[PDB]
RNA sequence: UGUAACGGGGCUAAACCAUGCACCGAAGCUGCGGCAGCGACGCUUAUGCGUUGUUGGGUAGGGGAGCGUUCUGUAAGCCUGCGAAGGUGUGCUGUGAGGCAUGCUGGAGGUAUCAGAAGUGCGAAUGCUGACAUAAGUAACGAUAAAGCGGGUGAAAAGCCC
RNA sequence: CCCGGCGAGGGGAGUGAAAAAGAACCUGAAACCGUGUACGUACAAGCAGUGGGAGCACGCUUAGGCGUGUGACUGCGUACC
């Protein structure tokens, strides 16, 4: 029984988050939570809070025991990019991109 | 046993019970053709070579179906000279099935 | 186009394309290149060609049996129910009714039916004579059509 | 000092071929509190190699 | 004889040139104008 | 200030009259 | 029908031993490259290695005509900027004589991965003996 | 009026981009590159319909030359033998017989040798 | 810059001279099939029906014939919630521009035919506008006046407070 | 109702014909970026294809063998305006 959790508009780059998300693909959730506990990236705080939400949704909304659960699908999509103007020298302006993400964690038994 | 015969300007090695795609013939879709100009008949170390053609040999085949081949696209393009063409082509054929090699 | 006739940027030096006007028809919200004017689409038709066409298509409605000639076609009271009864008795649905007179009760009883049109003998046209399935002529309107058309 | 062709996403992935993170191999377990920690680091509660080195 | 049965005479309506709509039309990029002249220019041509 | 933001391209090329780092003018 | 093509799994290859004593170099080498290519077989196929394994012995006793024994020059380049090198025929024979046959066949073979696979079957030896008796090689006479 | 041309230009790009499947990179994704690549594929296809007839004749000839020299006669002697014996068998069939029926190819060689002798 | 003045390997012929017979070799020619143009001839033309020759590389450019789009009439007709347009696939078909059918999405319009009118077809114009890449998770994070610790608050403290 | 910071965001439940109508809201193409599956790829040189073509996987099938995807190797081949 699959259980989905999403953190849409994650204020972070998708490239920076996919480094963390590739560590726990296919893992047991007790191992993934220990990896995210002792991973020093900010995306580990995000994707840990999402994995905890997916676990609690699987236990409450779907009736599933936590020890048999396993992270079958996890993927990070590019979100909307809010855009700012940064001034440079000699009157030149640059438009920086402030990337967002859509974190998605699907957790299941099978 | 195999045999070799000319049809449509080209030659065909063929045994009995074979289906052979030929160039378009003027024969209805169920009739029987007979290829008299046979070039070689082999029957398991019982070959005969037509010096100009095998004399007594004839191939009796039944026309299964006519049809058109797969579409091909002809593209001509002269670069930087403002010229290109397109042209399709499908070639008529005729599948036959060999009823029997009368040696 | 509402705007100003000032170059959006200088001619050279910048890396951008040359531009002279913001009203240019290659810009967004620029002008139309060949913007249209109010024009008259009316064509000249010669008089003998107009009458040759009418004499042709009245000959064709005769040959196609799409022309019905009666002596009189009147409605007592201006009622579309009376007109629909009379046309149902005539077995007609899509019809042009040309009358050599001015019948007001007939105009009013035919004004609401889109299947039916009622003309004066002067006000006949070839496109109506074709667009309607049957054409009913008063014999006086025949005499007038033959007189106009020689 | 700048490129002349757009580099492909294949070369981009090949450049990112080495940018993968190495997960922690195994978490050491305290012998007293039974909780997990980094090897040679104190626990979150303040244990290290068994003893409570600092209250909290 | 209806409005969807009429058709004009043969050779009455001629199609008309449409310059600058592809190679196959014949009237390609230049449209009967050649290359780099005064005649090829917009409004170009000499007086009588 | 979405006005200034809409129009930035107009002026990031603000002064653009400066260059000529070729003292040997090629003359 | 369609023209037959050889298949690399069903193709059979054989082993041959050639003694290269006294034979002319290039006239030997083109027959070796013919049989590594497989152009002596009716099931020849250009994109398939159909040739035979060949053991060449007495490579140091190969013969050339004329003064080419003292005048044929093998240039090569090391990659470095002065790195043009040079060796004559009898110097290559004294130093490493197998290269002479190897170079001649490499020049007569196709260029590519298949030509390198054809070259992998050529097994030359300066002496008159080989360790490949286990493959039951036949005596090829050229 | 005012023909809006989004539908036509979309279907026109998708007709090319369907033909450009399998190509590397932007050649399968981008119309400016794909159209430039499809035309080259049509040029190559027109060319290699001519080159197919060369390459198979060359393959057939090399297979006939191998099987004839296996039976102890060259190609150029063998074709001249079949000309002098009037045998009008084309060299597709000769390569097929040289592969599958080596006995019949041997009999053809002996006919050609007897036509020269 | 390196063999570097046979294309290379290599060749004492695998070089040259003479003669000869073979063979390879082009989109040339021939074979088979298919399309079209222009001429013949005849039909008894329906202005095209056999046969017949011959032609068919092509820029600028000239001539001829078409596809498709939006809109108007035909159309208060026809199709359509038993699913329109549009989007995305597949199969078939035509010499081509293209066409038809249908699966999924979609959830309400579309339109034959024959004519008519065009803001009628885009890859380029250092084209215009919007979106998204790239370099790249690189440079940089704005004076080299300087920070360290305890405690607090707090989901969380190098930066806040004491 | 649950996780979460009395968050953001999401999962349910519920409304509704429909939530792949949830307010960043009709239909939602492409560029671009991802996850999964099949095949191929770490001795191999160039407009990246085409002609040939082994093998592998998958469907159909009366085994007839065809399709489909991939494409080892190989002949030819220096983009467009
Ligand atoms: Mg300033
Ligand atoms: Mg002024
Ligand atoms: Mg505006
Ligand atoms: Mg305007
Ligand atoms: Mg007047
Ligand atoms: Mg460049
Ligand atoms: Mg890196
Ligand atoms: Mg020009
Ligand atoms: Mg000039
Ligand atoms: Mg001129
Ligand atoms: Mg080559
Ligand atoms: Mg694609
Ligand atoms: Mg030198
Ligand atoms: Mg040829
Ligand atoms: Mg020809
Ligand atoms: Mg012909
Ligand atoms: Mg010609
Ligand atoms: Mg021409
Ligand atoms: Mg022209
Ligand atoms: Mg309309
Ligand atoms: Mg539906
Ligand atoms: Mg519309
Ligand atoms: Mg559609
Ligand atoms: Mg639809
Ligand atoms: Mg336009
Ligand atoms: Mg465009
Ligand atoms: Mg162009
Ligand atoms: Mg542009
Ligand atoms: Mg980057
Ligand atoms: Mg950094
Ligand atoms: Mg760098
Ligand atoms: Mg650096
Ligand atoms: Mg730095
Ligand atoms: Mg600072
Ligand atoms: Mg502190
Ligand atoms: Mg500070
Ligand atoms: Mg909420
Ligand atoms: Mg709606
Ligand atoms: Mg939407
Ligand atoms: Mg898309
Ligand atoms: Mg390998
Ligand atoms: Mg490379
Ligand atoms: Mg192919």
């Amino acid at each position: 029984m699959e259980t989905i959790a999403k953190h849409r508009h994650a204020r972070s780059s998708a490239q920076k988050v996919r480094l963390v998300a590739d560590l726990i693909r296919g893992k047991k959730v007790s191992q993934a939570l220990d990896i995210l506990t002792y991973t020093n990236k900010k995306a580990a705080v995000l994707v840990k809070k999402v994995l905890e939400s997916a676990i609690a949704n699987a236990e409450h909304n779907d009736g599933a025991d936590i020890d048999d659960l396993k992270v079958t699908k996890i993927f990070v999509d590019e979100g909307p990019s809010m855009k700012r103007i940064m001034p440079r020298a000699k009157g030149r302006a640059d438009r920086i991109l402030k990337r967002t993400s859509h974190i998605t964690v699907v957790v299941s038994d099978r | 046993m195999y045999a070799v015969f000319q049809s449509g300007g080209k030659q065909h090695r063929v045994s009995e019970g074979q289906t052979v795609r030929l160039e378009k013939l003027d024969i209805a879709t169920g009739e029987t053709v007979e290829f008299a100009e046979v070039l070689m008949i082999a029957n398991g170390e019982e070959v005969k070579i037509g010096v100009p053609f095998v004399d007594g040999g004839v191939i009796k085949a039944e026309v299964v179906a006519h049809g058109r081949g797969e579409k091909v696209k002809i593209v001509k393009f002269r670069r930087r000279k403002h010229y290109r063409k397109q042209q399709g082509h499908r070639q008529w054929f005729t599948d036959v099935k060999i009823t029997g090699i009368s040696a | 186009v509402t705007g100003s006739g000032k170059k959006p940027w200088r001619q050279k030096g910048t890396g951008r394309a040359r531009s002279g006007s913001i009203k240019s028809p290659i810009w967004r919200s620029g002008g139309v290149t060949f913007a249209a004017r109010p024009q008259d689409h009316s064509q000249k038709v010669n008089k003998k060609m107009y009458r040759g066409a009418l004499k042709s298509i009245l000959s064709e409605l005769v040959r196609q049996d799409r022309l019905i000639v009666v002596e009189k076609f009147s409605v007592e009271a201006p009622k579309t129910k009376l007109l629909a009864q009379k046309l149902k008795d005539m077995a007609l649905e899509d019809v042009l009714i040309i009358t050599g007179e001015l019948d007001e009760n007939l105009f009013l009883a035919a004004r609401n039916l889109h299947k039916v049109d009622v003309r004066d003998a002067t006000g006949i046209d070839p496109v109506s004579l074709i667009a309607f399935d049957k054409v009913v002529m008063t014999a006086d309107a025949v005499k007038q059509v033959e007189e106009m058309l020689a | 000092a700048v490129q002349q062709n757009k580099p492909t996403r294949s070369k981009r992935g090949m450049r990112r071929s080495h940018d993968a993170l190495t997960a922690v191999t195994s978490l050491s377990v305290d012998k007293t509190s039974g909780e997990k920690h980094l090897r040679h680091h104190i626990t979150a509660d303040g244990y290290y190699r068994g003893r409570k080195v600092i209250a909290k | 004889m209806r409005l969807n049965t009429l058709s004009p005479a043969e050779g009455s309506k001629k199609a008309g040139k449409r310059l600058g709509r592809g190679i196959g039309s014949g009237l390609g990029k230049t449209g009967g104008r050649g290359h780099k002249g005064q005649k090829s220019r917009s409004g170009g041509g000499v007086r009588r | 200030m979405s006005g200034k933001m809409t129009g930035i391209v107009k002026w990031f090329n603000a002064d653009k009259g400066f260059g000529f780092i070729t003292p040997d003018d090629g003359s | 029908m369609k023209t037959f093509t050889a298949k690399p799994e069903t193709v059979k290859r054989d082993w041959y031993v050639v003694d290269a004593t006294g034979k002319t170099l290039g006239r030997l080498a083109t027959e070796l490259a013919r049989r590594l290519r497989g152009k002596h077989k009716a099931e020849y196929t250009p994109h398939v290695d159909t040739g035979d394994y060949i053991i060449v012995l007495n490579a140091d006793k190969v013969a050339v005509t004329g003064n080419k024994r003292t005048d044929k020059v093998y240039y090569h380049h090391t990659g470095h900027i002065g790195g043009i090198k040079q060796a004559t025929f009898e110097e290559m024979i004294a130093r490493r004589p197998e290269r002479v046959i190897e170079i001649a066949v490499k020049g007569m073979l196709p260029k590519g991965p298949l030509g390198r696979a054809m070259f992998r079957k050529l097994k030359v030896y300066a002496g008159n003996e080989h360790n490949h008796a286990a493959q039951q090689p036949q005596v090829l006479d050229i | 009026a005012r023909v809006k041309r989004g539908v036509i230009a979309r279907a026109r790009h998708k007709k090319i981009l369907k033909q450009a499947k399998g190509y590397y990179g932007a050649r399968s994704r981008v119309y400016r590159v794909a159209f430039q690549a499809v035309i080259k594929a049509g040029q190559y296809a027109y060319r290699d319909r001519r080159q197919r007839k060369r390459q198979f004749r060359q393959l057939w000839i090399a297979r006939i030359n191998a099987a004839a020299r296996q039976n102890g006669i060259s190609y150029s002697k063998f074709i001249n033998g079949l000309k002098k014996a009037s045998v009008e068998i084309d060299r597709k069939i000769l390569a097929d017989i040289a592969v599958f029926d080596k006995v019949a190819f041997t009999a053809l060689v002996e006919k050609a040798k007897a036509a020269l002798a």
